[PDB]
């Protein structure tokens, strides 16, 4: 209702995470694994 | 003097189970009162305490508050958004989509002490449970030049919120209690007044270099400084080191003159930074200029002749939004000896990124970086060619200065590699910043080096964990050569030894 | 913008007859609106028109009105006395002993527009006919500090002076009429005013860089700028050429950036002056620097390492109030190649002065001036060893920049010598300022040179007068050598030909 | 009389002038000859 899941084309948007779709902005972002930060799960973060 | 935190630019991106996200927000903005980047309150679930948010008083970039089912967000003493970077290139503040499945999300945002946003606008949308935000008059806070790009979905479907106390003028309040009354300081001053006064009293009118307001007329009484601050005063420009004498038509030294660093006027530039002749601390000298050391001072000097390539770092200039070095930008580092910024080596380069239209990177081209001896910022290596045993391309790298540091802390990071050794034989100085060596499953010789003799500041720490165990490496014979064990070794060979 | 004049520092010394004194003062302050130095009105007698003083609007040094018997001194439009220099080390404005034997003298000093004296105190004494000025409340005009030692002895014996118009505030005026009422811009101000005010109402304050007053409430509204004037906007410092960026720890370019020239902010430095990388127009680069021509402008550039010795000229530094180079100060010119300033050689040096406690000059010590190749100001030679025939020590002088001028006009003065030839062999440029060669009774080889080729600024002049006649010089054989080109010669011998 | 002659201990004060004593100020100044300026009549100016 507030998030959905991303298309098949967006397989590699999240380097270290899973893609999310935000419906109110009509945008797409990432849910990063533990220990990785950045909009695309870019860099490893201290702990 | 004020406590300092960097900030986050992850935007609407989440880190882990919402727990871990909350832990990261708490860890970053705990005991922080000046935010040097962006303040991002995202994915904050209900029944979670945001008490530390009370400490924040100043934010340089944008403030985003989104996707929060937590009821209260206590940014009560925040006083200024400098808007030094925007959200969606237009919004200095944005409170968006803080709602729940049963329409039970954000309810309270008592920003009673916000008075100015120098650059940018704000945008409000999908705020179903937020109370009393409708009452706020944003013409005071935002500069006029931005009132156009100012978006405003102030609508409350719930409509079950306590109205504004009589002490709140025009019925404008950020919450309930009469302390949440929207104090105004912009237009309600006087015709002669230009600075943001205390009130309509022309006597209670503030300096231009005041930002939010003032407790008194002089510039020492400014609540927040607009541009620079010198000790306790606010200034448009830091006091020059030398002033013109109109009578003698010559230059004369200024006693109150101090150097320019960031938004501060400091008597001494930091050591790793460079000093320009104008009297300011710079992170990099412009083109046709170089860095030397003269009489105890690292200074920029104009060059005519040899000089060198500019060699800007990743994230800067040519590499504006570049995540890593790769085929599209690897050619620009042909004969770079010093890197004016940072280097990011990430796995996406070797895999390739179709979204940024980046083809895969040939490992053999990394050898181009053998000519680099100096990096002014930080070096982050999260990926390396599996076939190689060491960081061969940085065998001639000698110094990392740590002017810019990853997450504000690390100047050298080597993570998630199959390398057996480091091979940084020519490395001698890490001027500032900490060194993390982690996740390197086959690395052994890193624990022999006394990194403290490569550090230029007391307090620089080394975090070497999650690599191949020292006992295992000793058992397999992966230890320093015996002809060279005074100080350590970057690998098995005598050449990889340091003191020898 | 405003017409300038140099000023006078003769103090209470009289220059010739009363008529000659008046003529010099008229020459100096005619059409002048800004006195860059001191305004000295002395020994001006009755029936002499002082109307040309009405144009003066600003004085930077001090104002000394003394020993005048003239009835009126029309300083009607004088607004500010900056007080950069003080009379007797404590007074910016001093009106002293303006009377005659019949106790006739100065009656009217209609300074109806004098609202501030930045630095300095005021002194009035022994002016027995001065009318109406006693009523002035100098506390509005003077700075708060210097008010400490202001000497006011008002005593108009006559009392037959008209009374101030009733409209004048607190009965204070400068003279007869509502015209000459006093204007108050300090004491009448509002509570906790920034600087001064145009009115009594709290909204009538001036900007803190307004000096005399304001037409409104803004920095562009100031009557006079306190520190700097960036083309009709009063400012503390001229806009820096570059601005620091707090977000990006690097320097950026200021479009509003502006060079400094005196109290003015100018988009380009004047012709002869040299620009620093600071964005400042100076008359001389320091010993740490040297002048050169980059991109068509002379600028200061930091030294490579082996720069040439630069020495302060007469009047600056250890040579503060020294009249001439002399046995006490000659030592400090040993190895100098450039002189930041002036060089005066007066007969008092050769003759010795008892009052400056200075012995006579050994002539051959002058020889340590052969190392001098550049002078940023003027060369004033009024004396020279009578038994030497040319200016030997200045044989290797190569350029006279003339950034500072004698009397504001001359950069090379050679007066009252027995030298037979000039002997300025290495001189190639007189950048600015006129040249005077006068009173040298034995001098030849002066009109031969095309002085215009030496000059580097249009409008430079040559005045060669009262020397040994050209016809006489040619009659007994004092013409340039045969080897000399038609361009001229500095002397008789072959090494004296030009270019 | 307010302007008098200076004492003999002031012969050489005026370089190109005559010494005068101002009684109202108790100071010794100069009356310069024509064509000479300055407090002590130091300099030469073109009339
Ligand atoms: C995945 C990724 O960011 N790859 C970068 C790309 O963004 C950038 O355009 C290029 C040049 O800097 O280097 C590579
Ligand atoms: C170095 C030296 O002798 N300087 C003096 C100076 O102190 C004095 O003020 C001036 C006038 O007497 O004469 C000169
Ligand atoms: C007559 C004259 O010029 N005397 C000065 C003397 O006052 C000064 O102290 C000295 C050094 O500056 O130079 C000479
Ligand atoms: C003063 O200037 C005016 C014109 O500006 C001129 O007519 C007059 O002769 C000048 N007087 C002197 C003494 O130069
Ligand atoms: C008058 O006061 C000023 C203040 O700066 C001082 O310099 C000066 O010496 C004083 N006058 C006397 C005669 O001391
Ligand atoms: O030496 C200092 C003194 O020299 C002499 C005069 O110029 C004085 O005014 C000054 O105080
Ligand atoms: O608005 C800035 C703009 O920059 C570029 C891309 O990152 C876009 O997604 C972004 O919107
Ligand atoms: O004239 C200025 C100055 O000259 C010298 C001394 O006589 C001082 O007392 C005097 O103030």
């Amino acid at each position: 209702v507030s998030i959905t899941k991303c298309s098949s084309d967006m397989n590699g948007y999240c380097l270290h995470g899973q893609c999310i779709y935000l419906v109110d902005m009509s945008q797409n972002y990432c849910r990063c694994e533990v220990g990785y930060t950045g909009v695309r799960c870019e860099h490893f973060f201290l702990t | 003097e004020k406590k300092v935190c960097q900030g986050t630019s992850n935007k609407l991106t989440q880190l882990g189970t919402f727990e871990d996200h909350f832990l990261s927000l708490q860890r970053m903005f705990n005991n922080c009162e000046v935010v040097l980047g962006n303040l991002e309150i995202t994915y904050v679930q209900r029944n979670y305490d945001l008490s530390f948010l009370k400490t924040i008083q100043e934010v340089a970039g944008y403030v985003l508050i989104a996707l929060n089912t937590v009821e209260r967000i206590p940014l009560e003493n925040l006083q200024i958004i400098k808007g030094n970077m925007y959200y969606e290139n237009s919004y200095a503040l944005a409170v968006l989509s803080n709602y729940d499945a049963n329409k039970t999300g954000l309810k309270e945002l008592p920003m009673r002490n916000l008075q100015e946003i120098l650059h940018g606008a704000v945008r409000f949308s999908n705020n179903p449970a937020l109370c009393n935000v409708e009452s706020i008059q944003w013409r005071d806070i935002v500069s006029s030049d931005f009132l156009s790009n100012m978006s405003m979905d102030f609508q409350n479907h719930l409509g079950s919120c306590q109205k504004c106390d009589p002490s709140c003028p025009n019925g404008s309040c950020w919450g309930a209690g009469e302390e949440n009354c929207q104090k105004l300081t912009k237009i309600i001053c006087a015709q002669q007044c230009s600075g943001r006064c205390r009130g309509k009293s022309p006597s209670d009118c503030c300096h231009n270099q005041c930002a939010a307001g003032c407790t008194g007329p002089r510039e020492s009484d400014c609540l927040v400084c607009r541009k620079f601050r010198d000790e306790a005063t606010c200034k448009d420009t830091c006091p020059p080191l030398m002033l013109y004498n109109p009578t003698t038509y010559q230059m004369d030294v200024n006693p109150e003159g101090k150097y320019s660093f960031g938004a501060t006027c400091v008597k001494k530039c930091p050591r790793n930074y460079v000093v320009t002749d104008h009297g300011s601390c710079v992170r990099a000298c412009g083109a046709d200029s170089y860095e030397m050391e003269e009489d105890g001072v690292r200074k920029c000097k104009k060059c005519e002749g040899p000089c060198r390539k500019v060699c800007n770092g990743i994230g800067i200039g040519e590499f504006k939004d570049s995540l890593s070095i790769n085929a599209t930008n690897i050619k620009h580092f042909k004969n770079c000896t010093s890197i004016s910024g940072d280097l990011h080596i990430l796995p996406v380069a070797f895999r390739g990124d179709s979204f940024t239209h980046t083809p895969p990177l040939d490992p053999q081209e990394l050898d181009i970086l053998k000519t680099v001896k100096e990096i002014t910022g930080f070096l982050l290596i999260q990926a390396w060619p599996e076939n190689r045993t060491d960081l061969h391309a940085f065998e001639n790298l000698e110094i990392i200065r740590g002017r810019t540091k990853q997450h504000g802390q690390f100047s050298l990071a080597v993570v998630s590699l199959n390398i057996t050794s480091l091979g940084l034989r020519s490395l001698k100085e890490i001027s500032d910043g900490d060194v993390i060596i982690s996740g390197n499953k086959n690395l052994c010789y890193a624990n022999t080096i006394n990194w403290k003799k490569l550090f230029g500041t007391s307090g620089q720490k080394t975090k070497i964990i999650s690599n191949r165990g020292e006992n295992s490496c000793k058992a397999t014979g992966q230890v320093c050569h015996a002809l060279c064990s005074p100080e350590g070794c970057w690998g098995p060979e005598p050449r990889d030894c340091v003191s020898h």
